């Protein structure tokens, strides 16, 4: 499964945020994110 | 003839009391239109949901879109 | 003696083009006159290797495609002044007295210093013109990266959305490495990015492997130039790879050869008429070589050629970010 | 070279160099299989003809300590 | 001059000062 | 001129011979690599073995 | 990876030896990108014998 996000605020706090945040899946009151199980995204965007 | 040797130059790694020769196949497959068999093309499939529900005075919000990533690293939008 | 002081006139740091580290990207040949050099093109007959690992597929190619590459001329000039009153002291061979000899040897030192000044500023102008011609050939890194990434899916049809995805992909590649060396301070990431620089280029057509060799058996596979600040940071950042070997530059310039095919052109043209009746020597020097993913690139600092001159280095641009 | 490129008779014709360029044909980077690093996983033997080579099997008598 | 109802989500990611990437009858596919 | 066309034909057939004898070796390395790729399992397979 | 394989049956120890007394115990091939990354990542072990 991949990085799925409902609103752009959680998107740009999870992508601007740091490193190793891609495996955390935080659930808000009604908003929710799921992260990728293996680091496939940040292995591509960080290594360029 | 079967017991004669020659030296050359090669780059050796030492990997846990083992010596393995690294070798690059670029200099044999350069500028030829024969595709190198060492570069395959895997086909991984993904999946992602949109519009779920979370069970249980500002209320919660029910989603209707889903924002994903991109090869060009832009924010996607599926709704 | 009223009062004595000390006066001293320094002689400038000399530099030749072949002894520089930049000459490992050149094939310079001393010709004489360019009036008989007619065209800008020069035909390169180049082979292509074909691997025969298919019993059902014969390649059936002639594999001797010729390429046409056009030249560009660039003159390099310098005004060169000389006082003629000193010139009369030399071209007339004065033999008067000891004071005549002293003014003679002083005029000799004057014209020798002027000759060394003009013959050394000519070489610095030559390195300037070579650097300018090499800067007018290199694309940015994301451009050649998007070229090699989109090599297999090149233009077969008109597709503007494909060009838009191309635009956003090199936009992301550009915003990844706008100022990468300013940004991070870890050695592994800049080493990986420099390796992806070094493997981004292609081979040149004609290159003698026997020239530009290190003390070991590692052929130099390129050259890197930079200014003072960036190269000083890289020297103080990756000292586990920077070492100082003895590279093997050519002794003098190459001398041109004449092909044996105009011989059979000239004999065939005589048949229409009524009747018929150094380049392989080397020298060592000292240069600092990096080892970058089984590649050996020469780092070179252009400070010692552009110091104290009022000619701005073309390697320091001025971008305008908004 | 004087009789060759410029000609036999200097009168009523001359051979005039119009414009010269440079042409060069490279020779490709050679590679042999034994000198490659891959040949450290091989035991290659030059035979002559494989008509008398009947079977695909080859018996290996191997000890076990 | 810009509206106060414009989201700060637009300003975090690098985009144009117009808001558009003249026909605005087509929608935006980037945002 | 006969000698010049002779040595040019010699260079032609020598370049053709070197081209075919060197592309044969590259085809040999291709076939050896293919035969070695048709023998190796993935790492987790031999690890679970 | 390197300890996952097994020995081969007939192998002469006198061939494929380094300058020291270390017999070569295999071979690794790769493409340009991966081998360039490995060369620029583990230079404390990569040397040229």
């Amino acid at each position: 499964p991949i990085l799925s996000t409902t609103t752009l605020a959680l998107m740009e706090t999870k992508l601007k945020g740091g490193a190793g945040a891609f495996a955390t899946s935080e659930t808000h009151f009604g908003n929710y994110v799921v992260g990728e199980i293996i680091p496939l995204q940040q292995s591509m965007l960080f290594n360029s | 003839g079967a017991h004669s040797l020659t030296p050359l130059s090669m780059d050796v790694i030492r990997l846990g009391e083992k010596t393995v020769i690294m070798e690059n196949l670029r200099r044999v497959y350069k500028n030829t239109d024969t595709k190198d068999p060492l570069e395959r093309n895997v086909d991984l499939t993904f999946f992602f949901p949109v519009g779920l529900y979370l069970p249980e005075t500002v209320r919660n919000a029910l989603p209707t879109t889903a924002y994903l990533l991109n090869r060009d690293r832009a924010v996607q939008k599926i709704d | 003696f009223e009062a004595i002081f000390g006066t001293f006139c320094n002689r400038l740091e000399w530099v030749y083009f072949l002894t520089s580290g930049l000459a490992a990207a050149a094939h310079a040949i001393k010709f004489h006159d360019l009036n008989k050099l007619t065209t800008g093109k020069m035909l390169f007959h180049v082979q292509v290797p074909r691997v025969a690992s298919g019993a059902g597929l014969p390649t059936s190619r002639q594999t001797t495609i010729m390429v046409t590459k056009y030249s560009e001329k660039s003159p390099i000039t310098i005004p060169f002044e000389l006082s003629a009153a000193c010139l009369t002291y030399l071209r007339e061979t004065f033999e008067g007295t000891i004071l005549d000899k002293i003014l003679n040897v002083e005029a000799m030192h004057t014209v020798l210093r002027a000759l060394k000044n003009t013959a050394d500023a000519m070489e610095r102008g030559l390195i300037h013109s070579f650097l300018q011609t090499l800067l007018r050939k290199a694309p940015p890194y994301f451009v050649v990266q998007t070229l090699v990434e989109n090599a297999t899916l090149a233009r077969q049809a008109l597709n503007r959305i494909q060009r838009s995805n191309i635009l956003q992909s090199f936009k992301a590649k550009m915003l990844a490495t706008l100022f990468l060396l300013n940004r991070t301070r870890d050695r592994d990431y800049v080493l990986k990015f420099l390796t992806r620089l070094a493997e981004a280029a292609t081979d040149s057509i004609l290159d003698n492997p026997t020239t530009y060799t290190t003390s070991s058996g590692a052929k130099i596979s390129g050259v890197m130039v930079s200014t003072a600040n960036v190269m000083q940071i890289i020297m103080s950042l990756l000292s586990s790879h920077i070492t100082k070997e003895t590279v093997s530059a050519p002794a003098t310039y190459g001398n041109f050869v004449l092909s044996p095919e105009n011989a059979v052109t000239a004999i065939s043209y005589h048949s229409i008429l009524a009747d018929f009746n150094g380049a392989h020597s080397l020298t060592p020097l000292s240069m600092d070589v990096i080892r970058l993913g089984e590649k050996t690139v020469i780092m070179e600092n252009l400070r010692r050629v552009y110091k104290n001159t009022d000619t701005k280095d073309p390697l320091e641009r001025n971008v305008d970010l908004t | 070279a004087l009789r060759i490129y410029y000609g036999d008779d200097p009168e009523r014709y001359n051979i005039h160099f119009e414009a010269i360029f440079g042409t060069f044909c490279n020779r490709l980077e050679w590679v042999y299989f034994l000198t490659s690093g891959l040949a450290a996983a091989a035991h290659a033997i030059k035979f002559h003809d494989l008509n008398k080579l009947t079977t695909g099997k080859m018996l290996f008598h191997v000890q076990v300590p | 001059l810009t509206p106060v109802t414009m989201d700060v989500n637009y300003f975090k990611i690098p985009n144009n000062p117009r808001g558009r990437a003249y026909d605005h009858r087509e929608a935006d596919a980037q945002t």
